[PDB]
C-alpha cells in the first residue's frame, strides 16, 4: 500500500508489515533457508582467524577481485586522443561491459566500438570483422583515428592485428593514410592498467616509431607527461594548472579530461579535446618524458627510452608532499624554470593543513587497495600525516612494486605494523579487517559490502569506507576531484580528517550515553 | 550486430549470468575465465534478494577463476576442480554452484561438464556447467537459452520422483521476474492477496530449491517471455503445467492480469480477486489525480504503453521532429541532447514499478525526470 | 584504568564499568536527579506541536541564536584591507572572543586588537584609551592602518569615535596622515553584517568622501567588488577566477582571503595581502560598484550610489545557476567584456551534474539557515535542484528580506511547503524540525545539537545536519570551499546529493533486513 | 640561556614599546628566581591591560559564565544583554557533563535576552521578568536560573537583583543575579570572584537549617575542577577508589544541589585555587570545613596529592590510598616507559590562564620535559608565589603576555613545544613549533589523574614528534 503523499521506494516499502509477512512466508515455505543460528554462526566463523587461514590458502578461487581486464584500459587511454574512436577488436559483450563501466564511474556518454566477432569468426579468424568494422565506424563515427585493442577471444584465437589492418588498408576498406594504431591487449595478462600501458606504447610506436630519424631530443623545449590509467579528471587538470604556473611547456599524451567532462548544452559531443595527431608524432623532440604512474607504465618506459632517446626520470607518482616536491623539482631542473611563488606558498598551505589537522589524523589505522600507483602515493602520504597503513591491498601488484612499498613504509615509524599484499582480493580484505580491524578502508564502491559485512559483526566492529579510487559507482561527481599534486592532497586530507570526525560525531550522538563528547569544537 | 557501430547490446553471459544464473541467491556463479567479465558485471543488475551475503547469499559477490596465461595455454579443469573445493570450505552454506563460461572456455578445449559431473558426484552438489561464452550468438537472448538449457538440464528435474511436497490448487510459480528493485515482490503480493500460493519464484530473489519445486504447481506466470519461453514450453510438454504471460505495469494492465490469471482458477479467486482491486482502486487513483495533471500530453518515445496511458501520457513512436518529451525504447547520449530516457523496469535508481505500489513510484518518477528544471537549463541566457 | 597499547580519550574511556558505576553513584547520591521517566517524558512533550505553539509565543527569551553582534564583522571587513589592523574601541573579552571565534572557524591567527576599556572608563569614557590603545598598537604591530569599531559599552556610554581619534592626532598619539577609519558598530542593533557593513562604509567613506571632486566614474575601467561578510576563502577566489577569466578589469575591496590562508613556511605573517589603499582612493573611479551580498551591505550602497554616483545594479548574491548568469551578464554590460567560452562549458558542466543528480535530489525537504544573503541563495539553488525548503530560517532577517524571499518561492512549485521564519533562533528550528521533519538540514555547526535532539526521538526522526555556512567549528578545511558561482553551485550539488546518497546507504546496511536496497550502483 | 641573557632578552624586547607601554610592561616580565617566596619583589600581576597591545585576557563575563557557572547542568543561565557574549561563550569550553541537553541539562545551549536598541534606552528588566516566566514555561526541568549580566547591564542601571528576588519569590526558583559585566575588573579574575560572591549570596547557604543530609567522615567536595574533557571525573574516581565519598564537584558536571550540600563536607579539594578560593575560604571561616589544594596532573603530583589527602583522614584511607597507588603503578609506568624516550629532554613555554601553568609542569617532568617558560594572563601574585618554586632556574615568567611579546620571546627560545589558548595555537603551528591547546586539552583528554596521564603522554609524543614539523621549509627552498 502506498500514500500519495508520502511514496515509498523499495526501502522503506518492503519494510512494510505486509511484504514482511509475504516473505517471511515464502522463505519458510519454499526456499529451504538455513537456520538463522546456522547462519549466524557460519557468518561468526568466516569472520575468525581460522577463516582467514583457509581464505589466504586459496589458490584457484578468486572473490570479490580488485582489478579489471587490460582492454578496458586500453580504451580509456583511447578516448584520450583527438577525434579518437576506441576499436576493440573481437566480442561486443565486452564493449558493452567496458562502456557501462565507464558510464557510472564518470556518470557521462563513453564511446567505444566492437567488430562483433562471434563464432563464424572463432573458427576463421577475425579478419573480415575487422575490415568490415574499420570501415563501418570510419564511416559512421567520423574519426580522425581509430585505436584498435583486443578483447581475450581475439588474444585466444591469436587474431594478427597488424596484418589485419594491413588488409583493410590494401584492400581499399580504410585510407592508407588513415591512423589505425593498435595494442594486443590480452585480458588473461596483467589488468586495466596493463591495457593502458600498451594501448599508449601502441599509439606511440605507430606515430613514432618510423620517423625518428628527423627527430632531436629537446628541441621543441617541452616535456612529455604520459598520465596512465586516469580516473580522477582532476588529476589531468591539477597537472597542466601546475605545468602552466610553472611556465613549462608540455605535452599532455593521452589527455581524456574534455571528452569525459563536456556540458550538457543540449548537444551531444561524440569528441572532445584530447591529445593531438601533432603533438605525438612530435612527441620524439621533447626535452624529456615523464610518466606519472611508473609502476604500470613499463613498456611505455622502455619504448620511450630505446626509441625516443628520453633519459624518462626515475620519479613516484606525484601524490601527498615529499613526492609532489620531488616532481615539481624534477620538472625544474629538466625545463629549466625555477618553482614559482604560488606553488610553493600552496605547498605551505598544505603543510598548515597538515599541522590543523594532526592530532586527528595521528595513529589513525588504514586498510586501503587499488592500482600499484594509487596505493603506494596513498601510503607514502598516510606515513606523511602521521597515519598507520595496516592491510595494503594490491590485487594487480607484483613483487618489485611490493619490494619497493616495503622500503617506503621501512622509512617510516609508522609503517611498522603495515603489511603489503599482491594477488589478493577483496574477501582477503574483509578476512583483513575483521581480525587486525582498521579505523577505516580506503578503496572504491566494492568496499562497501564489506564494511556491510563489519557492521552485521557488530556496530563496534564496523570499518567505515572512504571512497578514494576507481570505480566509485555509489556517490556522484567524484570523478571529479584530485588525488594528485598539493591540491589533490589537500582534498584527501580534508576527506580523510572529516571522515573520522564524521565518524566521531555517530559515535557521540547518544543522548545522556555518549555526547557528553559530542563537542561543538573539534 | 554490424561491426564497427556502437551498441550496448550484451553477450551470451550478459545473458547467463547477468539475467538468469545471477539473481539465483543460495548458489554460487563462477564467472570462468578471466577477470573482466565477472567484475563488470558484480551488482550491476539490481535483482532484489534477501539473505546474507557471502554466508546463505551470494548475488552481489564475484566468484571467478581469474585466468591467467598458464590457465589459457594448459586449459583450466584442474584450476576449476580446486576453486569447487575452495568453494565448498569457504563457503559451506552454498546450494548449488553453477560455472558461467567466458568466451576462452569455448576456445581453449576446456571441458567444465565433466569437471561438473565428477565433482558434483563427489560432493553430493548441483555444479551447472553453463557454455555462456560471450562470443556465441549475436546478443543475450542466445545467452538466454543456453542458460534455460542448463536450468531444464540441471536442476529443474531434480524432483521428478519426489512426491513430498504438498500441493494446494492454487500453486503458481512466477518465471522469469528478475525482481528488478523488488518488482517481482510486489506482483507476489498482490498474487497472494488474491489467495494463490507462490510455490516459485525465480530468478529474482529465486533459491535452488524454488526451482525444483516449480514442476509442482498448477500455473506457470511468466513475466520475461523473451528470456523464460524455452523453459515454460518445456514445463507445459512434460509436466503438463499451462503457462501465461502478466503485465503489472499500470493499473490497467494490473487488473487485467490479475481478473486473466484469477479466470484460471475456482469462483474464490475470482472473488479475491475482485476484493483486491477493489482495496487497490483508491490509491492508485488517488495517484493517478495526483499525477496525471503533471504529465497529461507529454509524449514518450517507443508491455510497454500501459501505465504511460494511466497517466494521460500519448505513446509515440527523427528525434527532432517528434519532439518526444522523454525516450522509453544509450541514456547519456539521449540526456546529453536534453531529452531523458527511463525504462519499464527501473534499472538504475528506483522502484519497484510493477503492481499498485510501484504505480505511485513510477508516476512520481515520471513527474520528477519530464518536470525537473534541470531540462529547462541547456542554453545559457546569453547563448 | 588504561592499557597503554589502546589508550582511551574522554570516548570511550567513560564508557568503561568502573566510570559508569562511579557516575551512576554520583547521580544517585548527590545530584537529585529528575527521574528518567520524568525525563523522557519532558523530552516527548518538547517534541510536540504544543511545545511548539508555546516556543513560538516567545518575546523576550531567545534560545541558541543564530547570529553575532556588529563588531565581529566589522572586524571580519578590516581584515580585508593591506596591513591593516582591527580595532575595537570598547572592553577586552569582546575581542578575544572575535578572535577564538574567528580562529575556530578559519583555524588561523586572527589579529585584533582592544583599548581594555573598564570600569574607569565607563563614568569618563574611553578618550585615554583611544590615545593610548592608538599610539600602542601602531608602535608595536607596525600597521599601515587601524580600523575602529565599538563594542556595547563605548556604544552605551557614547564615545565619539571620530573626536577620540582627532584628539589622538591632534595630540601625537598618532601622526595626522595616519589612515584611522572608524565605524560605530552596536552589538545591539542588527547582527555581524550589519558590522560588516557599516565598517566597510567607514572606510570607504574615510578614503574617498573628501576627495571627490577629481574622480570620473569609468575612469579606471574597472568594477568595484564588495564581497560583504564572507567567511567561505573560496568564494573570494572564485569571484576574482571568473572576473579574470572574462577579461574584466575589478577591484575587490575588503579582500582577507591572503590573510586567513597564510602558508606554514616557519614564519609568521600578521599581514598578507588585502585591499591597497590605492584601490581604496581609486574606487570612485570605477564604472560601478556590484555588492555581492546587497541583503547587509544597504548602508554601503546607499554611501556608493549618493557620493560615487555609481549606478549599483540590482543583483541577488550570485548563488545557484540563474543569479549566477545574471551576474555574468550584468558584468559584462558593464564591463562590455563577453562571457568567455569556459565560463559557458562551466554553466555546461554545472547543469550536466544537476541533470545526472536530479533523481536523487528532486522532491528532498530541507530545513535551512543563515544570513539573509547566503540563505536566499541558497533556497534559490535548491529551487532550481528541484529540492523542496520547507523551514527558512533567517535569524537576522528582516521583513523586506523575508517578502523577497516569498517572493522567490512563491515563483518556484517547488516553493509551496516553504516557510519563512525572520527573528527566530535554532530553539524554534528544532521545534521545526520535529514537528514537520525536513530530510535535511543546512546549516552551521549548532545544528550538530538539533541532529543529537531528533537522534534521541528515535532513528526514523533524526535529521542528518549539512554544514553550510558560519561558523564550521566540528569539521576541518571546510573554509577553504566556494558557494558563490557556478564552481560553489557545483560543490553544493555534490554535497548535498552525496549527503543523502550516505544517508541511504546508512539506511540500508542492515544485513537481511535492510540491505537489499544497498545498491553498488546509484 | 644564562639569567643576564634573559635579561637582555626582556629588555631587547621591550625596547619597541612606547615609553608608558614599556614601562608597565617591564614590571610583568620577569627571569625566575626558584629561592625567592615573594613573587611581588620580581614581578607584578592582576593589573589593567596595555590598549591595543593584542591581550590575551577575557572579560569578567567569561570568567562568571564562561568558567564558573555555565558549567552547573541543571540551571540555566541567560547570558542578559546584547547577543554576542553568549553566543562567542556557547560550547566553547569543554566542562563535561552527564544530562539530557534541553531537558534537564542546559550547558551547551545559549539561553539570552538578546538586548535590542529599545532595551537599551528603555531598560531591559521587565524583559528580563518576561524572559523567566518563558524559561519556566519551555524548560520546566531547570532547577534554577542565573542572570549572567554582560556589559550593557551595568551601564543602563537595570536592577537585575530585584527581578531576581521577586521573579523567584514568586515561581519559588533560585534566581541568581550576577553582575559580572565585562568592563568589571581587568580579566576574568574578578569574573571569578563575582561569581563566587554569588554563590555564597544566593545558592550556597540553602540548606543551613537542613539536617536530612545523612554525612559521614569521608566526605569531600572537589572544588575547582570543570570536568574539561572529563578532568574531575577521572579525578572522582580516583578519590572513591581511596574510600572517600565526593559529595560535590565544581562545577564541572555540577549540579545545584551538590553545591547545596557541600557545606555539608569534611573536606573541601580545591584544584583551581585561583576560581575558587573565595568561596574555600568563606566555608571554612562559616562552617568549619577545611580545604586543601591538590594536582592531579601527572602520576607524581597524582601519587603526592592522594597521600596528603589521605593523610587528612583514618588509617584507612591510608591504606585505601596505598592500595590505589598499587594498582595505578604499572600502567602509568608503561606510559613512562613508552613515551619519555621520545620526549627526554625536549623544552616548552606554556602560557594559560590562572592555575595550569603552574599545575602541568610535574607532568612535564615526568616525561623528561622541561618548562623553560611559563606565564598566566589573569593570575594574581599568589599564585605566582607559588610558580617560582615549581620553575627552573632563569627561566623566563610572564603575565599577561602580549601577542608580540611572546612571539619574539619565542623566536629568541625557541622551546620544543608551547601549551597556550587557541588565539596562539596557529600563530606558533605557522612558526613550526609543534603546539598544544593548555585550555581545551587540544579536544582531547581528560589529563588529571592515571588515566589522563596516558593521554597526555600520547598527546604530547603525537604533537612534539608528528612528521609534519619537518615539512615547512620547502626542498627547493
Ligand atoms: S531478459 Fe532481457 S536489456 Fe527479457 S537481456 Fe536485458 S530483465 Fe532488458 S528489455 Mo536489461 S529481453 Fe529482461 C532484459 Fe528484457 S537485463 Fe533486463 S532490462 S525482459
Ligand atoms: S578555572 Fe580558569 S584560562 Fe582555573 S579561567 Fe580558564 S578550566 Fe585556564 S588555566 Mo581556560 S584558572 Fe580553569 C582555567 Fe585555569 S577556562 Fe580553564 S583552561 S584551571
Ligand atoms: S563477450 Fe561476454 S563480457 Fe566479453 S570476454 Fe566474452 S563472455 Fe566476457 Fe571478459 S575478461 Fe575482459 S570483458 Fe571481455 S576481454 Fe575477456
Ligand atoms: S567584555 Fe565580555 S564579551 Fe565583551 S560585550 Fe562585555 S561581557 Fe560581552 Fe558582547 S554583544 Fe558583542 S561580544 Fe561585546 S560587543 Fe557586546
Ligand atoms: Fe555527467
Ligand atoms: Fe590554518
Amino acid at each position: 500500500s502506498q500514500q500519495v503523499d508520502k511514496i515509498k521506494a523499495s526501502y522503506p516499502l518492503f519494510l512494510d508489515q505486509d511484504y514482511k509477512d509475504m516473505l517471511a512466508k515464502k522463505r519458510d515455505g519454499f526456499e529451504e533457508k538455513y537456520p538463522q543460528d546456522k547462519i549466524d554462526e557460519v557468518f561468526q566463523w568466516t569472520t575468525t582467524k581460522e577463516y582467514q587461514e583457509l581464505n589466504f590458502q586459496r589458490e584457484a578461487l578468486t572473490v570479490n577481485p580488485a582489478k579489471a581486464c587490460q582492454p578496458l584500459g586500453a580504451v580509456l587511454c583511447a578516448l584520450g586522443f583527438e577525434k579518437t574512436m576506441p576499436y576493440v577488436h573481437g566480442s561486443q559483450g565486452c564493449v558493452a561491459y567496458f562502456r557501462s563501466y565507464f558510464n557510472r564511474h564518470f556518470r557521462e556518454p563513453v564511446s567505444c566500438v566492437s567488430d562483433s566477432m562471434t563464432e563464424d569468426a572463432a573458427v576463421f579468424g577475425g579478419q573480415q570483422n575487422m575490415k568490415d568494422g574499420l570501415q563501418n565506424c570510419k564511416a559512421t563515427y567520423k574519426p580522425d583515428m581509430i585505436a584498435v585493442s583486443t578483447t581475450c577471444m581475439a588474444e585466444v584465437i591469436g587474431d594478427d592485428l597488424n596484418a589485419f589492418i594491413n588488409n583493410s588498408k590494401k584492400e581499399g576498406f580504410i585510407p592508407d593514410e588513415f591512423p589505425v594504431p593498435f595494442a594486443h591487449t590480452p585480458s588473461f595478462v596483467g589488468s586495466h592498467v596493463t591495457g593502458w600501458d600498451n594501448m599508449f606504447e601502441g599509439i606511440a610506436r605507430y606515430f613514432t616509431l618510423k620517423s625518428m630519424d628527423d627527430k632531436v631530443v629537446g628541441s621543441n623545449k617541452k616535456i612529455n607527461i604520459v598520465p596512465g590509467f586516469e580516473t580522477y579528471l582532476g588529476n589531468f587538470r591539477v597537472i597542466k594548472r601546475m605545468l602552466s604556473e610553472m611556465g613549462v611547456g608540455y605535452s599532455l599524451l593521452s589527455d581524456p579530461e574534455e571528452v569525459l567532462d563536456t556540458p550538457a548544452d543540449g548537444q551531444f559531443r561524440m569528441y572532445a579535446g584530447g591529445t593531438t595527431q601533432e603533438e605525438m608524432k612530435d612527441a620524439p623532440n621533447a626535452l624529456n618524458t615523464v610518466l606519472l604512474q611508473p609502476w604500470h607504465l613499463e613498456k611505455t618506459k622502455k619504448f620511450v627510452e630505446g626509441t625516443w632517446k628520453h633519459e624518462v626520470p626515475k620519479l613516484n607518482i606525484p601524490m601527498g608532499l615529499d613526492w609532489t616536491d620531488e616532481f615539481l623539482m624534477k620538472v625544474s631542473e629538466i625545463s629549466g624554470q625555477p618553482i614559482p611563488a604560488s606553488l610553493t606558498k600552496e605547498r605551505g598551505r598544505l603543510v598548515d593543513m597538515m599541522t590543523d589537522s594532526h592530532t586527528w589524523l595521528h595513529g589513525k589505522r588504514f586498510a586501503l587497495w587499488g592500482d600499484p600507483d594509487f596505493v603506494m602515493g596513498l601510503v607514502k602520504f598516510l606515513l606523511e600525516l602521521g597515519c598507520e597503513p595496516v592491510h595494503i591491498l594490491c590485487h594487480n601488484g607484483n613483487k618489485r612494486w611490493k619490494k619497493a612499498v616495503d622500503a617506503i613504509l621501512a622509512a617510516s615509524p609508522y609503517g611498522k605494523n603495515a603489511t603489503v599484499y599482491i594477488g589478493k582480493d577483496l574477501w582477503h580484505l574483509r578476512s583483513l579487517v575483521f581480525t587486525d580491524k582498521p579505523d577505516f578502508m580506503i578503496g572504491n564502491s566494492y568496499g562497501k559490502f564489506i564494511q556491510r559485512d563489519t557492521l552485521h559483526k557488530g556496530k563496534e566492529f564496523e570499518v567505515p569506507l572512504i571512497r578514494i579510487g576507481f570505480p566509485i559507482f555509489d556517490r556522484h561527481h567524484l570523478h571529479r576531484s584530485t588525488t594528485l599534486g598539493y591540491e589533490g592532497a589537500m582534498q584527501i586530507l580534508t576527506t580523510l580528517v572529516n571522515s573520522i570526525l564524521e565518524r566521531l560525531d555517530e559515535e557521540t550522538r547518544g543522548m545522556q550515553a555518549t555526547d557528553y563528547n559530542h563537542d561543538l569544537v573539534r | 550486430s554490424q561491426p564497427g557501430l556502437m551498441t550496448i547490446r550484451g553477450c551470451a553471459y550478459a545473458g547467463s549470468k547477468g539475467v538468469v544464473w545471477g539473481p539465483i541467491k543460495d548458489m554460487i556463479h563462477i564467472s570462468h575465465g578471466p577477470v573482466g567479465c565477472g567484475q563488470y558485471s558484480r551488482a550491476g543488475r539490481r535483482n532484489y534478494y534477501i539473505g546474507t551475503t557471502g554466508v546463505n547469499a551470494f548475488v552481489t559477490m564475484n566468484f571467478t577463476s581469474d585466468f591467467q596465461e598458464k590457465d589459457i595455454v594448459f586449459g583450466g579443469d584442474k584450476k576449476l576442480a580446486k576453486l569447487i573445493d575452495e568453494v565448498e570450505t569457504l563457503f559451506p552454506l552454498n546450494k548449488g554452484i553453477s560455472v558461467q563460461s567466458e568466451c576462452p572456455i569455448g576456445l581453449i578445449g576446456d571441458d567444465i561438464e565433466s569437471v561438473s559431473k565428477v565433482k558434483g558426484a563427489e560432493l553430493s552438489k548441483t555444479i551447472v556447467p553453463v557454455r555462456c561464452e560471450g562470443f556465441r550468438g549475436v546478443s543475450q537472448s542466445l545467452g538466454h537459452h543456453i542458460a534455460n538449457d542448463a536450468v531444464r538440464d540441471w536442476v529443474l528435474g531434480k524432483r521428478d520422483e519426489d512426491t513430498t511436497f504438498a500441493s494446494t490448487p492454487y500453486d503458481v510459480a512466477i518465471i522469469g521476474d528478475y525482481n528488478i528493485g523488488g518488482d517481482a515482490w510486489s506482483s507476489r503480493i498482490l498474487l497472494e492477496e488474491m489467495g494463490l500460493r507462490c510455490v516459485a519464484q525465480w530468478s529474482g530473489d529465486g533459491s535452488i530449491s524454488e526451482i525444483e519445486l516449480t514442476p509442482k504447481v498448477k500455473l506457470n506466470l511468466v513475466h520475461c517471455y523473451r528470456s523464460m519461453n524455452y523453459i515454460s514450453r518445456h514445463m507445459e510438454e512434460k509436466y503438463g503445467i499451462p503457462w501465461m504471460e502478466y503485465n503489472f505495469f499500470g493499473p490497467t494492465k494490473t487488473i487485467e492480469s490479475l481478473r486473466a490469471i484469477a479466470a484460471k482458477f475456482d469462483e474464490s479467486i475470482q472473488k479475491k480477486c475482485e476484493e483486491v482491486i477493489a482495496k487497490y482502486k483508491p490509491e492508485w487513483e488517488a495517484v493517478v489525480a495526483k499525477y496525471r495533471p503533471r504529465l497529461e500530453g507529454k509524449r514518450v518515445m517507443l508491455h510497454v504503453i500501459g501505465a504511460y496511458e494511466d497517466l494521460g501520457m500519448e505513446v509515440v513512436g527523427f528525434v527532432k521532429r517528434i519532439k518526444p518529451d522523454l525516450i522509453g525504447s544509450e541514456k547519456f547520449i539521449f540526456q546529453k541532447m536534453g531529452i531523458p530516457f527511463r525504462e519499464m523496469h527501473s534499472w538504475d535508481y528506483s522502484g519497484p514499478y510493477h503492481g499498485f505500489d510501484g504505480f505511485a513510484i513510477f508516476a512520481r518518477d515520471m513527474d520528477m525526470t519530464l518536470n525537473n528544471p534541470c531540462w529547462k537549463k541547456l542554453q545559457a541566457p546569453w547563448e
